[PDB]
């Protein structure tokens, strides 16, 4: 039954976390995707001069 | 009306043969990719058949007109190609029959042999050995203007009868007797051994599969025999009797030649369309 | 162009021909997968032949090179790695014929055989199933009847028909009797003629594969 | 890794000879091998090349016809057959180990040399200076120069720097003008555009005194420079 | 069972706590963003030297060389720009399921159904390639490998555990044990400070290498999960399962964020990867082709149909210039 004690202790460990709202996380992901949009050859294809393939 | 019938016969045979062979040897490179030895053999056979059957319009125009208006620059090449693509087509059938016999009757030793490398080597050796008859026809393919007009013809040397009969006998022996014996023996032994296999016995579907295999083998052998025998028999008959010319003789001769080319016409339908790999690729 | 890139291309071609030779050498061997329940007969079959994760065995018989892979020492989710053995030439299933009493065990063997026979990857491969320990079956058949494991058995308690009954019960578990074959052999711990049976089954499989490749099937 | 040459000695003009190079310590069959010779008091000079698998051979124009190069892989030996030996063939012959793939460092290990005495459109690499006095702790620069642009269309410039200390065989320092060979201290650095190159030594102590050569690997035949000597 | 109910109470508390922070619904925040459009990629190279079905591959940080393993007993190193084979390594056990390629470029690793991770020295003297170490101690089968340094590597095994090794000593420095099924994938964070794993529990866990403790557990799938990958920021990851569905999780909000499913896809996902900016998500399927998804909107943006069997591996270069896909077809293409 030591497995039960370990599971209870680790669940108590996981239950104490600092959580932020979903809107803030979504905004952060969208902001990163917008900021780094220019350095993506797959999203915006580059001219064949600069393409090594 | 006889000339119209002869021209239509030659034209239809030529078109059917060229269309079938080109379609088969294009579908091979499109979908099959030529990875197995059987695909290599089929491609080589289709190529040889198409090259052999391409020559028909020249004979059609020569019959319709009556002379050789294509000059001496084509006789030595046309006759050489016609004689050369005959042995190359026969030997591929013989090689396929021997390959199947080895695959079914010696399964363990056939693991060493049946690889695409050896298939390519044997395919190359086929043309390397057909050159031995392709070249002398190229050298001796003359063109002598007769009393009426020019006509292609092979001339050998002063002993004309000796050399002509030698060529006829060699062609007969090495293109009708040997291939028939080889294919008949190989397929007979293969079909005899295919009855002890547990996967083709003791049920209904398995016996149906055995019947289908034996039927297809018999069809191939009968097609070869029926398509090739009459021309050889007619040549043998003509080389021994005066046989004065009439309409019946001309029509019979020009029908026998068409019968000879019909085997090259029907080779793809027998060997590729009935191939179960093709049926699984065109389903 | 291609200043000292030609040396690189030549090196690529050399290692490519080496790969081709190795593949050709490895394409002429028969690979066998050795399954079975827990300690039925799988250990003695390896001795009948010449002989961590999995154990590979090699041997030769009449100019044919074999390879048995034993995957019984790997306990984990079998459906996460069972597709690696797709394309194996045949399967060897070992069943202990004397385990119709202990515990139930024969029913576990039947469940394993049914699961492996009707799998999504082994829908075509044939099976070479041995029935081990027939002398102990000789001894135990008279003392106790065969109705312990099969309640519906209606026959005498003699070996000659009990063995046939068990063989039929195993044979009639495959749902494709027109596509895959099952080869049975009542082997024992002596008179090592089992490798000949394996050789014959593998030869039939090879002939069928050649027929399929040639287009006749 | 070892390469040992044998087969030298005094010869008469018009005669014949055969040298050998016995390799032991590396995968011999994976490396292409070169023969390079050096006159009694002169610079290095390329002779012949035998690929891996023996599928490609090149000769200098001053030895083509008379010399022959071959290798025996199972024995781990490299031969050079010399015929019609004239007096211009007196030199010391080296056996050089070289391997080519993406990112390799060819020309890295040199043999030890066997001396032969005979009784009595190419790219020109220019090394203008011929001697410089130096002091330990200082920094020295060396310049090479080519008659043709060594930059290729794939971005690689093919320039190699070697070092031959007094009494030993040469030793690779830099390959393709900016890369440091393994085991070479980071004092050495290489730079330069096409047709003008430079080598920089910073904080040089003893054991850096010798002759520095400059070689091109853009196309055969391979050509060296005259050599710049650092004296103390 | 007084101690077997506190677990249920804590589970309910966790569910309520992470349901109290769900107020945005990401698909309702990215409503005004403009769609990417139609993504059309062509094959630029085909790499054909394998004689069996390839099971794994990995790019080098050079972004030009890559390695691949197949059941033919070989793993061979390619030059993408010219398709030249740089190396071809004969390996001792033909049943290999994973590959890795060191960040420095000096080593590669391999493992599979023989319970061992093998490490090969590429840049050695004496010519050929040698086996440096051979790490034993797992009991399942190697599912994934990832290098941290030239002397550290995390492995995942089908015996329910992961582990961290040091390569010169050959011993396990740390073992992570919290799963209840096989562990099938693995992903290192961008700074290699903590990683994430996906098992056959239909759950994923977040470990930290420096202390060997599970920090958070993410659930929501319905079957086995076969793939895992971090977002480029390092604050989210995506998964792929036999459920025929991927989905995006958030490390700071501690819950699911979006799901990527189609009504006519009823088949599992074998691999998952992102893009350099993290705007579109690649995914390999058993349908013989791989789909491209718009990560911020869940719409499909393209399809890469060029294989004739299951696509088993997939990767994107560090400079985001190309993608390579392997398959049981025995070929692997490069799409740009
Ligand atoms: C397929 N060919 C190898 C032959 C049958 N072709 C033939 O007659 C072809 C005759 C021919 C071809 C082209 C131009 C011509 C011009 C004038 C006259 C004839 C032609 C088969 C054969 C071979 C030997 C033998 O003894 C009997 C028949």
């Amino acid at each position: 039954i030591a497995q039960a004690r370990k599971l209870v202790e680790q669940l108590k460990m996981e239950a104490n976390i600092d959580r932020i709202k979903v809107s803030k996380a979504a905004a952060d992901l969208m902001a990163y995707c917008e900021a780094h949009a220019k350095e993506d050859p797959l999203l915006t294809p580059v001219p064949a001069s600069e393409n090594p393939f | 009306v006889t000339a119209i019938t002869i021209m239509a016969l030659y034209s239809i045979v030529c078109v059917v043969g060229l269309f079938g062979n080109f379609l088969v040897m294009y579908v091979i490179v499109r979908y099959t990719k030529m990875k197995t030895a059987t695909n290599i053999y089929i491609f080589n056979l289709a190529l040889a058949d198409a090259l052999a059957t391409s020559t028909l319009p020249f004979q059609s125009v020569n019959y319709l007109m009556g002379t050789w208006p294509f000059g001496n620059i084509l006789c030595k090449i046309v006759i050489s190609i016609d004689y050369y693509n005959m042995f190359t087509s026969i030997f591929t059938l013989c090689t396929m029959s021997v390959d199947r016999y080895i695959a079914v009757c010696h399964p363990v030793k056939a693991l060493d042999f049946r690889t695409p490398r050896n298939a390519k080597i044997v395919n190359v050796c086929n043309w390397i050995l057909s050159s031995a008859i392709g070249l002398p026809v190229m050298f001796m393919a003359t063109t002598k203007y007769r009393q009426g007009s020019i006509d292609c013809t092979l001339t050998f040397s002063h002993p004309t009868w000796y050399w002509e009969n030698l060529l006829k006998i060699c062609v007969f022996i090495f293109a009708f007797i040997m291939p028939v014996l080889i294919i008949t023996v190989c397929y007979g032994l293969m079909i005899l051994r295919l009855k002890s296999v547990r996967m083709l016995s003791g049920s209904k579907e398995k016996d149906r599969n055995l019947r289908r295999i034996t039927r297809m083998v018999l069809v191939v052998v009968a097609v070869f025999i029926v398509c090739w025998t009459p021309i050889h028999i007619y040549v043998i008959i003509k080389a021994l009797i005066t046989i004065p010319e009439t309409t019946f003789q001309t029509v019979s001769w020009h029908f026998c030649i068409a019968l000879g080319y019909t085997n090259s016409c029907l080779n793809p339908v027998l060997y590729a369309f009935l191939d179960e790999n093709f049926k699984r690729c065109f389903r | 162009l291609s200043a000292e890139d030609k040396a690189a291309v030549e090196r690529s071609k050399m290692i490519d021909r080496n790969l081709r030779e190795d593949g050709e050498k490895a394409a002429r061997e028969v690979k066998l997968l050795l399954l079975g329940a827990g300690e039925s007969g799988k250990s003695t079959i390896v001795k009948q032949m010449k002989i961590t994760g999995i154990v590979e065995t090699h041997f030769t018989f009449k100019d044919l090179h074999f390879k048995m892979f034993d995957v019984g020492g790997q306990r984990s989710e079998r459906k996460k790695w069972i597709h690696c053995f797709e394309g194996v030439t045949a399967i060897i299933f070992c069943v202990a014929l004397s385990d119709y009493d202990l515990v139930n065990r024969m029913h576990e063997s039947m469940k394993l055989f049914d699961s492996i026979c009707n799998n999504k990857w082994f829908t075509d491969t044939s099976i070479i199933l041995f029935l081990n320990k027939k002398d102990l079956f000789e001894e135990k058949i008279k003392k106790s009847p065969l109705t312990i494991c099969y309640p519906e058995y209606a026959g005498s308690n003699t070996y000659e028909e009990a063995a046939a009954y068990i063989q039929c019960q195993f044979e009639d578990l495959n749902k494709r009797k027109d596509t895959k074959e099952i080869y049975t052999h009542f082997t024992c711990a002596t008179d090592t003629k089992n490798v000949q049976f394996v050789f014959d089954a593998v030869t039939d499989v090879i002939i069928k594969n050649n027929l399929k490749d040639c287009g006749l099937f | 890794v070892q390469l040992v040459e044998s087969g030298g000695g005094l010869v008469q003009p018009g005669g014949s000879r055969k040298l050998s190079c016995s390799a032991s310590g590396f995968a011999f069959s994976s490396f292409g091998m070169h023969w390079v010779r050096q006159a009694p008091e002169k610079g290095l000079e390329w002779v012949a090349y035998i690929s891996s698998g023996s599928g490609t051979i090149y000769y200098a124009d001053t030895v083509k016809g008379r010399f022959t190069i071959s290798r025996d892989d199972p024995k781990n030996t490299l031969f050079l057959q010399m015929t019609s030996l004239r007096s211009e063939d007196t030199a010391m012959y080296y056996c050089v180990r070289s391997i080519y793939y993406y990112g390799s460092s060819p020309f890295d290990f040199w043999g030890q040399g066997t001396t032969l005495t005979v009784s009595s459109s190419d790219i020109v690499m220019t090394q203008a200076t011929s001697s410089v006095p130096v002091t330990p702790g200082e920094s020295v620069s060396i310049s090479c120069r080519s008659s043709k642009s060594l930059l290729h269309s794939n971005g690689n410039t093919y320039l190699y720097w070697f070092l031959q200390r007094p009494g030993q065989s040469p030793q690779l320092l830099i390959y393709r003008m900016s890369n440091l060979a393994s085991g070479v201290p980071d004092r050495f650095s290489g730079s330069g555009s096409g047709t003008a190159f430079t080598l920089t030594i910073s904080r040089l102590e003893a054991e850096d005194v010798g002759v520095y050569y400059c070689m091109q690997h853009l196309e055969y035949p391979l050509t060296f420079g005259a050599g710049t000597k650092l004296e103390l | 069972d007084q101690l077997r109910q506190e677990a249920e109470q804590l589970k309910n508390q966790i569910r309520d706590a992470r349901k109290a922070c769900a107020d945005a619904t990401l698909s309702q925040i990215t409503n005004n963003i403009d769609p990417v459009g139609r993504i059309q990629m062509r094959t630029r190279r085909t790499l054909r030297g394998h004689l069996a079905k390839i099971y794994a591959m990995h790019w080098g940080t050079d972004s030009r060389l890559l390695v691949s393993a197949s059941q033919d007993g070989k793993l061979i190193i390619w030059d993408s720009y010219t398709t030249n084979k740089v190396h071809a390594i004969p390996l001792r056990s033909s049943w290999v399921m994973t590959c890795a390629y060191a960040p420095s470029g000096n080593y590669v690793a391999c493992g599979g159904l023989d319970n061992i991770c093998s490490i090969y020295n590429l840049k050695t003297r004496e010519g050929n390639v040698r086996v440096s170490r051979e790490l034993a101690g797992h009991t399942g089968y190697l599912s994934c490998c990832r290098f941290l340094d030239d002397n550290q590597i995390v492995t995942s095994s089908g015996d329910t555990t992961c582990a961290l090794w040091d390569i010169e000593t050959g011993q396990q420095t740390t073992t992570f044990t919290g799963h209840t099924g096989d562990v099938m994938s693995l992903s290192l964070a961008p700074d290699t400070r903590l990683f994430v794993s996906g098992a056959c529990d239909a759950s994923a866990k977040l470990w930290d290498v420096r202390e060997g403790m599970c920090r958070q557990t993410f659930t929501g799938h319905e079957s086995d999960i076969n793939a895992i990958c971090f977002f480029p920021n390092g604050n989210a990851f995506a998964t792929g399962s036999d459920d025929a569905t991927c989905r995006l999780f958030d490390l700071r909000a501690d819950q699911e964020l979006m799901t990527y499913s189609h009504d006519n896809i009823i088949c599992g996902i074998t691999s998952v990867s992102f893009s350099k900016s993290g705007r579109l998500l690649l995914a390999g399927y058993d349908d013989f082709n791989c789909n491209v998804w718009d990560a911020l909107k869940a719409d499909r943006a393209g399809v890469l149909a060029g294989h004739d069997n299951r696509v088993s591996c997939l990767g994107v270069t560090d400079d985001g210039m190309a993608v390579a896909t392997g398959s049981w077809d025995s070929f692997l293409k490069i799409w740009n």
